C-alpha cells in the first residue's frame, strides 16, 4: 500500500534527520571530556560531524568547528571527590576567578562590528541621535545594591545601535571611575536604579574596560559573568 | 564525561532543598533534591502502569489504556482496576512535572540564568492539570479526564469534542489554534533566518544581525528585532497553551451546548436579525 | 522581585536603519516609515522601509483581486445590504464548482466559476511572494533557507486546494472561501475519510505541531534566560562562543542529558515547524486517491 510505504519510508528519513541534527549539535564542546580534561572514552553513538568554516566580516578571520576546543584561560576550581558527578570547588574568589555562574569565555578581544564595520555597541554620549524615547530615563539617577547601599550614579546608556536598544548603564563609583552593568540585570525606577545581584562594594570588582567609547566581547563577557555570578556569591550581603 | 567548557560551571551551590546532600550530576544529568523526587514519582508511575497493563492482559504500548474511574465515582477514590491506578498515576504525574520544574530552577540558579525556562514549562503542567484536575472538579466527576493510552486518549478527544458539536466553533478554541498556527509560522521563519544569515551564499562572508533585520524589512516592511523574536516566540507559544487551558476549562462548566450557538450573539442580534437575505435571512 | 526582559524598561531611539544594501536595488526600497513606541515596548520601534519589486507588486495586485472576488461575492450573497453583510461575514463563502462540473473551467460565474478565478488570483499571489522571499535573500547574499521553508507551508496549500482535487477529479473537493465554510470543510473531511486521527501523517503533524510551541517555549526563554550575557546576539555567538551559548546549552545538558549549540537549535527549529505542513500535505494528498477509510486502515496495517 502506498500509503504503508510512505509512513514507513519517513520514519527512515526521520530517523536520518534527528542522526544529522544531533551531530550538528556538536559541533562545540565535543567531543565529551573526563573531569581531568582529557578525552572521555565514552562519547555517545553519534559521531563527530565534520568540520564547517565560517568566514568572518571585517577580516576578522575564519571560524573552524568542530576544532581544537581549548579554555585559553586558568580555571580556579578543584575536584571534590576521585570519582566523576560531583562539584568541582573554587580555590579562590569564584567572583574575581571567573568561575561558577561569575564564568566568561575567553572571547575575541574586539567589539562586536554591525554590518557596516562599526562598534555595535555605545555609550549614547557617542552615539548621535540617540536618547530615551519612553520608559523612565536612569540617566543621573543613584545605582543601589542588594545591600541597600548606594553604589554610584548613571552617567550613561549604552546602546545597541543597530537594535535600537538599551545593553549597558554606565556607572560612575566613588573613586570616579564607572563601570557597565547588563540592562537586563537592573531595574529601573523612579528614584533609583535598583541591582540585586550586587552589593554597593562589590561593583568596583565588576571587570574595567580599555577604552571608554567601546567594549570587547571578551570584556562584555567578564562583566555579564561577574555581575550575575553576584546572585550566589553575593548573597548572603 | 562532560562538554570541553562545562567543568567550570560544575560548581556547588543553588539548591532550594538538602543543602549539598544531593548537589552532584549522573553522567550529564543534574539530580538535586528534585531529580530524586522526580525519579520517585516516575518510578512508580512507571509500575503501577505496568501493573495496569498486567491487568489489562497486554504488552503492547499501543493497547495499554489507563482509565480514570466511570463517572458515577464522582470526585471519590476509586479501586485500583476501576481508576484507582488512573488516580496515583495522576497524583504520580502531577509530582514528577513539578519537581522536573523546580529541578530546572536549581539548575538555573547554580548556572546564574533567568528563570524563564520552568516558569514556561508550567503553563503545560496548567493545561495538564486543567484536563485531569480543575476541569474534572469542576465537571464533578475524574471520569471527565483522559484515558493514559496512546489512542485511546484521542478517542477521548474525539468524543469530548463532538460531545459539543464542531469543537472548531469553541471561540477559545479558535484563538489558541491561532497562537499554534502562528507559532510554527514564526518557528519556522526565525529559525530560518539565522541559518540564512549564518550559512549565506556560497562565495559570500557570514552575514551580520544587520542583514537579518534588512531581510524582514525588505520582505515585510518591519522587523521585530533579536530580542522581540524570542520574546515573541515565547508568548505565542505561552498564549496558545493558556487559550487551550482557557477553551477547556470553560467547556462543561459555563457552556453545556453545541459551540456553533455561541455565534448568536451576532447574528440573531435584535435588529439585523430580521432583515431579509444573507445566509441567515 | 527581578526584571524579566519580557518587556523593555526603558526603550531608546536614535537614527533609522535604512538597512545593508548588498545587492538589493534601491530603486525599488521604499523610505523611512514612523516610529511606534507601542511597538518598542516588545521590540524595535522602527516601522519600514519596505521593498516592493516587479513580483511584490505582481503578488500584491493579484492578492487584492483575490480579497476583492471573495468580497464581491459577499456582498452579492449579502444582497448588497451592508447590515446583512456584516452580520453574516462569517457564514458568507465562495464555494467551489459543483462535482457534476469535475475539472471543468466552464462552470458559471454563481456556481464555481467565481471561485475559480478567485483561486487563480491567489495562486498567482503566493507564488509570486514566494519568488520574492528567495529574491529578497539572494539580493542581500544570504541563505535560502526562508524561500524553502516556505515551501513547506505552500505545499499543504498546493494539496487542499489544486493537487488533491485534481487527483479526484473535480474542483469541488477543494476547499471553499469562507471563515466558518471552511471549518466545516475541515470537520467534514475528517468524518469522510474515517477519523483523521487515524491518519498517521496527521498524527506526526500534531507532534510537529505541539513540538513548534514546546521548541519555541523552550529556545525562547532559553534566550530570555541568558540574554543578560547577550543570548539573543545568536550570529555572534556562534561565531565566537561566548559563556551565554554555554550557560544555555549547559543547562539542557543538566536537565534532559543532550543540548544543542547556537547555530544548531536553529536546524531543530525549521525543521520541527517545517515538517508540521510537510507530513500535513503528504496526509491530506494520500486522504481519498489511495485511503478512504483511516481507521479501517489502520486496523489491517
Ligand atoms: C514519501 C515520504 C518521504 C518524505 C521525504 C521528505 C523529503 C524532504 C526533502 C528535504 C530536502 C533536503 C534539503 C537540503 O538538503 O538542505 C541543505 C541543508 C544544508 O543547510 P545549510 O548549510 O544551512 O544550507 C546550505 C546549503 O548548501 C544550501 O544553501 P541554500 O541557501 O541554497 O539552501 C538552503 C538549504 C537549507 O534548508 C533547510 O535546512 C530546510 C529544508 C526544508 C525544505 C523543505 C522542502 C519542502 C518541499 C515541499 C514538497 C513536498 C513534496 C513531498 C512529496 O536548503 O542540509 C540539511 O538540511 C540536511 C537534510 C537532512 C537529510 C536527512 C536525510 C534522511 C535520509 C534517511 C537515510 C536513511 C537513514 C537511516
Ligand atoms: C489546517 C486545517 C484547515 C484549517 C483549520 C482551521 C481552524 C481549526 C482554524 C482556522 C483558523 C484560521 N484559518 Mg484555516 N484551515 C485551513 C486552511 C486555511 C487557509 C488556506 C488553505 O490557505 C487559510 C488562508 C486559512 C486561514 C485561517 C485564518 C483566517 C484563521 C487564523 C489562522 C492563523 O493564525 O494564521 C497565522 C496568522 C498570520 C499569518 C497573521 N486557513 C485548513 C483547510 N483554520 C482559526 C480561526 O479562528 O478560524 C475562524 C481556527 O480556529
Ligand atoms: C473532533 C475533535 C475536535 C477537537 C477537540 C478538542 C478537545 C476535546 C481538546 C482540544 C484541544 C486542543 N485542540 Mg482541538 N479539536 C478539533 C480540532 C482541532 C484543530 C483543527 C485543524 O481542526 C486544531 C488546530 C485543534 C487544536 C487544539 C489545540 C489548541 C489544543 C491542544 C494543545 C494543548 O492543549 O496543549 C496543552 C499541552 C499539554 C496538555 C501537554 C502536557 C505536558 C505535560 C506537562 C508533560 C508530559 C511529560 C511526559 C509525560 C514525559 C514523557 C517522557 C518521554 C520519554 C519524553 N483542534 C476537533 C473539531 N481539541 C485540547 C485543549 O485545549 O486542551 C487544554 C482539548 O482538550
Ligand atoms: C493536548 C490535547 C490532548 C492530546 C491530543 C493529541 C492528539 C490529537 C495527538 C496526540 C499525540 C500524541 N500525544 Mg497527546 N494529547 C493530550 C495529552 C498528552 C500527554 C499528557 C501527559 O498531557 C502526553 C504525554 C501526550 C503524548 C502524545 C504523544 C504520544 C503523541 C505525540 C505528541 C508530541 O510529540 O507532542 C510534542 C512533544 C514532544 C515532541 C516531546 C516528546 C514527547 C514524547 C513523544 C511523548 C511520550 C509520550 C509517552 C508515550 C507516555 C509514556 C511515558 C511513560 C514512561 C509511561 N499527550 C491531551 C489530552 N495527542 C499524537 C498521536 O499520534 O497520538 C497517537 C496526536 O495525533
Ligand atoms: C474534525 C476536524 C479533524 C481534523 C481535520 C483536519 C484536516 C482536514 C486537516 C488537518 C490538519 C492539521 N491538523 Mg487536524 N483535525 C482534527 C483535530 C486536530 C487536533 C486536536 C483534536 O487536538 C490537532 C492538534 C490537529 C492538528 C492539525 C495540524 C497539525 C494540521 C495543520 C498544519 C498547519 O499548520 O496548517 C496551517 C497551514 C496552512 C494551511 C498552510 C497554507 C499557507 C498558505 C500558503 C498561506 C496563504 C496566506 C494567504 C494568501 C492570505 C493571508 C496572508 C495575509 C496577507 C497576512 N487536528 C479533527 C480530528 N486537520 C491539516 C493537515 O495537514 O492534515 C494532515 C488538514 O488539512
Ligand atoms: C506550554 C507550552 C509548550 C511546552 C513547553 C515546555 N515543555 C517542556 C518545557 C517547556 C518550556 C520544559 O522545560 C520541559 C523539558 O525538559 O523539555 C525538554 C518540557 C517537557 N515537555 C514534555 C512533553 C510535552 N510537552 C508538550 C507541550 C508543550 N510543552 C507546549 C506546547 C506535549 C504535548 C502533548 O503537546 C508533550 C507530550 C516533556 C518531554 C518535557 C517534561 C519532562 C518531564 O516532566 O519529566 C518528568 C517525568 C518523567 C520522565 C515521566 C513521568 C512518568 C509519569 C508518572 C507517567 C506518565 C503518565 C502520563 C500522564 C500519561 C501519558 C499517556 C499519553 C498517551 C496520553
Ligand atoms: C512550516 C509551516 C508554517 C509556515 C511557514 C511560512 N509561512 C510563510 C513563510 C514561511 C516559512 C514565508 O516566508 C512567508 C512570509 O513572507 O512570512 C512573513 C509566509 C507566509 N505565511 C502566510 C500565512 C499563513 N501561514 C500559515 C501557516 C504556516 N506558515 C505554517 C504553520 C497560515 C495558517 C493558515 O496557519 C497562514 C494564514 C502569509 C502571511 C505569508 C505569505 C504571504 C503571501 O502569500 O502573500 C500573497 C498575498 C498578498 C500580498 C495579498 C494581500
Ligand atoms: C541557544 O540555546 C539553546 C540550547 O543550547 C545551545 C539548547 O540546547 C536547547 C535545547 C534544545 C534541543 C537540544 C533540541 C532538541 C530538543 C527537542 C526537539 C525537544 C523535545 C525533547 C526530548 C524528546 C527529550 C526528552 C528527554 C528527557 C525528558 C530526559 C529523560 C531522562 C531522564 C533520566 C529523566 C535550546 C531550546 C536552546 O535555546
Ligand atoms: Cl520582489
Ligand atoms: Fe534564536
Amino acid at each position: 500500500d502506498l500509503a504503508s510505504l510512505a509512513i514507513y519510508s519517513f520514519w527512515i528519513f526521520l530517523a536520518g534527520l534527528i542522526y544529522y541534527l544531533q551531530t550538528e549539535n556538536m559541533r562545540e564542546g565535543y567531543p565529551l571530556e573526563n573531569e581531568d580534561g582529557t578525552p572521555a572514552a565514552n562519547q555517545g553513538p553519534f559521531p563527530l560531524p565534520k568540520p564547517k568554516t565560517f568566514i568572518l566580516p571585517h577580516g576578522r578571520g575564519t571560524l573552524t568547528v568542530p576544532g581544537p576546543e581549548s579554555e585559553d584561560r586558568p580555571i580556579a576550581l578543584a575536584r571534590t571527590a576521585v570519582s566523576e558527578g560531583f562539584p568541582h570547588a573554587p580555590t579562590g574568589d569564584p567572583m574575581k576567578d571567573g568561575v561558577g555562574p561569575a564564568s566568561w569565555v575567553a572571547r575575541r578581544d574586539l567589539p562586536e562590528l554591525d554590518g557596516h564595520g562599526h562598534n555595535k555597541i555605545k555609550p549614547m554620549k557617542a552615539a548621535a541621535g540617540f536618547h530615551v524615547s519612553a520608559g523612565k530615563n536612569p540617566i543621573g539617577l543613584p545605582v543601589r545594591g542588594c545591600d541597600l547601599e548606594i553604589a554610584g550614579k548613571v552617567v550613561d546608556i549604552w546602546v545597541d545601535i543597530p537594535e535600537q536598544m538599551a545593553r549597558f548603564l554606565e556607572v560612575e563609583l566613588k573613586d570616579g571611575s564607572t563601570r557597565l552593568l547588563p540592562m537586563q540585570m537592573v531595574k529601573v525606577q523612579s528614584n533609583r536604579v535598583h541591582v540585586n545581584a550586587l552589593s554597593s562594594d562589590l561593583f568596583a570588582g565588576i571587570p574595567t574596560i580599555k577604552s571608554p567609547t567601546e567594549v570587547t566581547l571578551l570584556e562584555e563577557d567578564k562583566i555579564c559573568g561577574y555581575v550575575a555570578g553576584g546572585l550566589m556569591y553575593a548573597a548572603p550581603k | 564525561a562532560l562538554l570541553s567548557f562545562e567543568r567550570k560551571y560544575r560548581v556547588p551551590g543553588g539548591t532550594l532543598v538538602g543543602g549539598n546532600l544531593f548537589d552532584f550530576w549522573v553522567g550529564p544529568f543534574y539530580v538535586g533534591f528534585f531529580g530524586v523526587a522526580t525519579f520517585f514519582f516516575a518510578a512508580l508511575g512507571i509500575i503501577l502502569i505496568a501493573w495496569s497493563a498486567v491487568l489489562q492482559g497486554t504488552w503492547n504500548p499501543q493497547l495499554i489504556s489507563v482509565y480514570p474511574p466511570a463517572l458515577e465515582y464522582g470526585l471519590g477514590g476509586a479501586p485500583l482496576a476501576k481508576g484507582g491506578l488512573w488516580q496515583i498515576i495522576t497524583i504520580c504525574a502531577t509530582g514528577a512535572f513539578v519537581s522536573w520544574a523546580l529541578r530546572e530552577v536549581e539548575i538555573c540558579r547554580k548556572l546564574g540564568i533567568g528563570y524563564h525556562i520552568p516558569f514556561a514549562f508550567a503553563f503545560a503542567i496548567l493545561a495538564y492539570l486543567t484536563l485531569v484536575l480543575f476541569r474534572p472538579v469542576m465537571m464533578g466527576a475524574w471520569g471527565y479526564a483522559f484515558p493514559y493510552g496512546i489512542w485511546t486518549h484521542l478517542d477521548w478527544v474525539s468524543n469530548t469534542g463532538y460531545t459539543y458539536g464542531n469543537f472548531h466553533y469553541n471561540p477559545a478554541h479558535m484563538i489558541a489554534i491561532s497562537f499554534f498556527f502562528t507559532n510554527a509560522l514564526a518557528l519556522a521563519l526565525h529559525g530560518a533566518l539565522v541559518l540564512s544569515a549564518a550559512n549565506p551564499e556560497k562565495g559570500k562572508e557570514m552575514r551580520t544581525p544587520d542583514h537579518e533585520d534588512t531581510f524582514f524589512r525588505d520582505l515585510v516592511g518591519y522587523s521585530i528585532g533579536t530580542l522581540g523574536i524570542h520574546r515573541l516566540g515565547l508568548l505565542l507559544s505561552l498564549s496558545a497553551v493558556f487559550f487551550s487551558a482557557l477553551c477547556m476549562i470553560i467547556t462543561g462548566t459555563i457552556w453545556f451546548d453545541q459551540w456553533v450557538d455561541w455565534w448568536q450573539w451576532w447574528v440573531k442580534l435584535p435588529w439585523w436579525a430580521n432583515i431579509p437575505g444573507g445566509i441567515n435571512g | 522581585a527581578e526584571y524579566q526582559n519580557i518587556f523593555s524598561q526603558v526603550q531608546v531611539r536614535g537614527p533609522a536603519d535604512l538597512g545593508m544594501t548588498e545587492d538589493v536595488n534601491l530603486a525599488n526600497r521604499s523610505g523611512v516609515g514612523p516610529f511606534s513606541t507601542l511597538l518598542g515596548w516588545f521590540g524595535n520601534a522602527q516601522l519600514g522601509p519596505i521593498y516592493l519589486g516587479s513580483l511584490g507588486v505582481l503578488s500584491l495586485f493579484s492578492g487584492l483581486m483575490w480579497f476583492f472576488t471573495i468580497g464581491i461575492w459577499f456582498w452579492y450573497q449579502a444582497g448588497w445590504n451592508p447590515a446583512v453583510f456584516l452580520r453574516d461575514l462569517f457564514f458568507f463563502s465562495l464555494e467551489p464548482p459543483a462535482p457534476e462540473y469535475g475539472l471543468s473551467f466552464a462552470a458559471p460565474l454563481k456556481e464555481g466559476g467565481l471561485w475559480l478565478i478567485a483561486s487563480f488570483f491567489m495562486f498567482v499571489a503566493v507564488w509570486s511572494w514566494w519568488g520574492r522571499t528567495y529574491l529578497r535573500a539572494q539580493a542581500l547574499g544570504m541563505g535560502k533557507h526562508t524561500a524553502w521553508a516556505f515551501l513547506s507551508a505552500i505545499w499543504l496549500w498546493m494539496v487542499l486546494g489544486f493537487i488533491r482535487p485534481i487527483l479526484m477529479g473535480s474542483w469541488s473537493e477543494a476547499v471553499p472561501y469562507g471563515i466558518f465554510s471552511h471549518l466545516d470543510w475541515t470537520n467534514n473531511f475528517s468524518l469522510v475519510h474515517g477519523n483523521l486521527f487515524y491518519n498517521p501523517f496527521h498524527g506526526l503533524s500534531i507532534a510537529f505541531l505541539y513540538g513548534s510551541a514546546l521548541l519555541f517555549a523552550m529556545h525562547g526563554a532559553t534566550i530570555l534566560a541568558v540574554s543578560r550575557f547577550g543570548g539573543e546576539r545568536e550570529l555572534e555567538q556562534i561565531a565566537d562562543r561566548g559563556t551565554a551559548a554555554e550557560r544555555a546549552a549547559l543547562f539542557w545538558r543538566w536537565t534532559m542529558g543532550f543540548n544543542a549549540t547556537m547555530e544548531g537549535i536553529h536546524r531543530w527549529a525549521i525543521w520541527m515547524a517545517v515538517l508540521v505542513t510537510l507530513t500535513g500535505g503528504i496526509g491530506i494528498l494520500l486522504s481519498g486517491t489511495v485511503v478512504d477509510n483511516w481507521y479501517v486502515w489502520g486496523q489491517n496495517h
